[PDB]
Formats: structure tokens, C-alpha cells, sequence
């Protein structure tokens, strides 16, 4: 991992393997319709998530979602990604690695708020929340 | 490399995530925790490992980490509840002797000084607590620390000193010490090397060196430099002062959430959350000052999801487990 494998070679598991998934729109559909915390409208009207901010790979278990806060001072930066997370942690099976970032450029707190929704601990002490289950909850249930 | 990960036993039992084992310091029994929050004691009878008994209703919630005391007889607990329960058996059966608090937010990690006589804790309300034990249900607050910036992830006493390390999510690791002449636990140190997240900190075995994994995809080894040290490092404070001396880099697709240092084998394991257990040896030629470790094997599917931690065995030399995400627990055999 991280440096990749030495082109002179070829993993031997991938050989074998070598020898109906998911794509962006399915992921889109899961979280176009999320309701904005504050506003009556959805992610997708206020042009929080967008499909080509979507990268997904099915057979390596991970998706990867940029979005877009509204103002770049925004304060509800964390909750609206945490809905993401949320919202893709039901709908995707378990073996999915789930990453959600702020657009580069788009937050002025985009790095601080980008390491609490990749701290996964630190989303799971979130989520036992029962406050903040509910809120989330109610921006994620389509209407 | 040349060296073998071999698979000898899976596990369950919880449901849901688990997030740490802890091996007994006699090595046929371990103790595992999790988002079920729920604590269950191990044990090998033949070749076949079984839950002997379940610790419920401790924690209100997440279980994030158990110690075993350095006598075996003690078992710390560190909730998302904000509390440390302290557990024994007397009447033959685990029982919670004691609870301690005080801590603002969740507990992230616990840890047992050498004698047994001293606890740390740690939380995500950015401060470290000691401990002093001084029976089954008397514990007597010695210090309340707060030098971190951020929610701090780890704690791990040294091997031999009454020396406290801290791994936190401000990217630092610090050093904790009493003050000869009045005992007061202050920071002697502050190692600054991680671009994130210092999730593991692990010892080798005489406690002049220290590992450390991160969310920044590497580990790294530091080492420590007394004053009056042969190698010129300059000791300012007139305190020990701890230098990165080799990073390992490369080698993990993303966070590394624990790192153990075998004391019988010097062998380095590193938990990853892209499900690879990896392994790794110090060169033969590699120089106090400029240390050399080359990954000698690894299982980069060991588990099903993100890997929580990795432990080596503290009396079988070279038998590793570790669990998972995907709610399993592993045992392994590492061969050279
Ligand atoms: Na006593």
C-alpha cells in the first residue's frame, strides 16, 4: 500500500482473479435527496453534493464524496458531512470504506473539519449521540 | 520478505465492531471489547479458544480499551462513558471493584505502570489523569494533565520507569515524569514528527526507544537522548529529549490505528485500516542513530474491514492477534 506495487510485478491474488456494481449515479441517487440542517431544500438544490464529486470503486470497498459547503464560513460543515456518512454507512454494505471531504478550496476550516469526519472514533462517540442521531436522522429521511 | 503471517484461529462473539484485545500476561487467556459494550475474557482449552466469561452492564457505553494489570489480577476498562472501571475476581467470578471519573468527555485509552501501583487515562476532553492504586476499591488522584491541544488517543506507560507516554490527535506525543523534588508529574518532553494523528506508541523492550503509527500513513521510531549523551543531541531543559530517528513510509494505504513491539522478538506489527497486518524487523547493519526496518512479511487482507489493533503474545514468541471492524478476532503465527 501507499507506494504502489513495483511495476515489474503483478500481485498473485489479482492474477486469479483476473483470470450490477456500484457506480457514481447509484451513490448520487443515496444522497442527492438529503435535507440541508437549516434550509428546507435538499444537498443537491443548494449544490452541496454533486455526481462528478463522486469516486467509487466497488471491487476495492471504498467511495469517496466531496461537497461543497454554501458559504465558506459555514457552520454546519460537520453535520452535513456526518449525514453523508450516515446515510451511506445504512445504505452501502458493511464492507465499504466511506471517505467525505470538503471540495478543495470551498471551507476556510476545510482540513480541521475533513480529520473529525476521517476520525472514525471520533464519529462513532458522535453517533451515540441520541441528540445528534435524531438530528441527523431528520436531514437524511427523504421526503 | 522471506517470513510468513499464518492464520490459526478466527473469532466472534461480539456484535458489531471491536475495537481492542488485550492479552493476560500469562499468555492462554485475552480479553477483547467492543461497540457491544461488552468485555470477553478468553481462554484455550486444547487448541480451541472460547469466551469463558462476559462482562456486561460496566459501561453505559462503547468499551474502547482493556489492560490487564502487570500481576494479571486487574482489568481496566476505558468507556465512552466517560468512565474507567477497575475489575477483579475474589469470589471467582469478575467483578467491578471500583469506577473512577472525572474525565469531561469519552475515555479513549488506559494503562498500567510496571509496578501495578500507577493508572493513566486519557480522554477526548484533551487531558491525561494518573492514578494511584492503593487497593481493590482506594485510588487517589495524583495528577491531571493538559499540555495536549486535542483529543488524546493513547496512553502506555514505559517498561522499566515510572514514564508515561501520550499519542494525541494534535499530532504530538508527550512525555510525563515526576519532578525529583517535589513529585509533581509534569511534561518532559514533546516529540514532533506526525502530520496526523497519533493513534499507537509502543516501547521496545529496555524503553530507550519508542514506536509510533499515525493517521498520516506512517510509523516511526524515536529514541531517546539523556543528558550527557555520547551523540551530541542537546538537552536544553536538562531533561531527556526524544528524536526521530527513522520513518517508515510508504508502506500503508491509509491510518495506521495501532503498533505493538514484541519484547521477546523485537518484531514491529502495525494494524491498518486498509485490513493489512504488516510485520517488520531492525536491519542487521542498521545504526543506533539511523535505524534501518524493513517489512519482513504481511497479510494485506488479514480482516474484512479496517484492522483496530495488534498484540503480541507476551510468553509465546511470535504468536500475534488482532481484531477487526468486521467483528472478528484473529490469531496468528509469525515465522522469520
Ligand atoms: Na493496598
Amino acid at each position: 500500500g501507499g507506494r504502489p506495487t513495483e511495476i515489474e510485478n503483478i500481485n498473485p491474488n489479482v492474477y486469479d482473479r483476473i483470470k450490477d456494481p456500484f457506480d457514481k449515479r447509484e451513490i448520487f441517487d443515496l444522497i442527492r435527496n438529503i435535507n440541508d440542517p437549516e434550509h428546507p431544500l435538499t444537498l443537491e438544490e443548494l449544490h452541496v453534493v454533486q455526481e462528478d464529486l463522486i469516486r467509487i470503486n466497488d471491487s476495492q470497498n471504498s467511495v469517496h464524496i466531496s461537497f461543497t459547503p454554501t458559504i465558506p464560513h459555514c457552520s454546519m460543515a460537520t453535520l452535513i458531512g456526518l449525514s453523508i456518512r450516515v446515510k451511506l454507512l445504512r445504505s452501502l454494505p458493511p464492507r465499504f470504506k466511506v471517505t467525505v471531504e470538503i471540495t478543495p478550496g470551498t471551507h476556510a476550516s476545510e482540513l480541521a473539519v475533513n480529520k473529525q469526519l476521517a476520525d472514525k472514533e471520533r464519529v462513532a462517540a458522535a453517533l451515540e449521540n441520541n441528540h445528534l442521531a435524531e438530528v441527523i436522522n431528520q436531514c437524511i429521511a427523504a421526503k | 520478505g522471506r517470513g510468513r503471517l499464518i492464520l490459526e484461529h478466527t473469532l466472534q462473539g461480539h456484535k458489531g465492531r471491536i475495537w481492542g484485545v488485550a492479552w493476560h500476561p500469562k499468555g492462554n487467556v485475552f480479553a477483547s471489547c467492543g461497540e457491544d459494550k461488552a468485555i470477553r475474557i478468553w481462554s484455550l482449552t486444547g487448541n480451541t479458544w472460547s469466551t469463558k466469561t462476559i462482562l456486561s452492564d460496566g459501561h453505559k457505553r462503547t468499551i474502547r480499551e482493556i489492560r490487564w494489570s502487570p500481576c494479571g489480577q486487574y482489568l481496566a476498562s476505558a468507556s465512552f462513558d466517560a468512565t474507567t472501571a477497575i475489575w477483579s475476581k475474589s469470589s471467582g467470578e469478575f467483578e467491578c471493584n471500583a469506577t473512577l471519573e472525572g474525565h469531561e468527555n469519552e475515555v479513549k485509552s488506559v494503562s498500567w505502570s510496571r509496578s501495578g501501583g500507577l493508572l493513566a487515562t486519557c480522554s477526548r476532553d484533551k487531558s491525561v489523569w494518573i492514578w494511584e492504586v492503593a487497593g481493590d476499591d482506594e485510588f487517589e488522584c495524583a495528577a491531571v494533565l493538559n499540555p495536549h491541544t486535542q483529543d488524546v488517543k493513547r496512553v502506555v506507560w514505559h517498561p522499566t520507569k515510572d514514564i508515561l507516554a501520550s499519542a494525541s490527535y494534535d499530532n504530538t506525543i508527550k512525555m510525563f515524569a515526576e519532578e525529583p523534588i517535589d513529585n509533581d508529574w509534569d511534561c518532559t518532553a514533546t516529540l514532533t514528527s506526525h502530520t496526523s494523528t497519533v493513534w499507537g506508541i509502543d516501547f521496545d523492550a529496555d524503553g530507550e526507544r519508542l514506536v509510533s503509527c499515525s493517521d498520516d500513513t506512517t510509523i516511526k521510531i524515536w529514541r531517546a537522548y539523556h543528558p550527557g549523551n555520547t551523540a551530541g543531541v542537546a538537552t536544553p531543559d536538562q531533561q531527556t529529549v526524544w528524536k526521530c530517528v527513522c520513518t517508515v513510509s510508504g508502506q500503508h494505504s491509509r491510518a495506521i490505528y495501532d503498533v505493538s513491539w514484541c519484547k521477546l522478538t523485537g518484531l514491529i506489527a502495525t494494524a491498518c485500516g486498509d485490513d493489512g497486518i504488516r510485520i517488520f524487523k531492525e536491519s542487521s547493519d542498521s545504526k543506533p542513530d539511523e535505524p534501518t526496518f524493513e517489512q519482513i512479511t504481511a497479510e494485506e487482507g488479514a480482516h474484512d474491514q479496517d484492522v483496530n489493533s495488534v498484540q503480541w503474545n507476551p510468553v509465546v514468541a511470535g504468536q500475534l492477534i488482532s481484531c477487526s471492524d468486521d467483528g472478528t478476532i484473529k490469531i496468528w503465527k509469525v515465522t522469520e
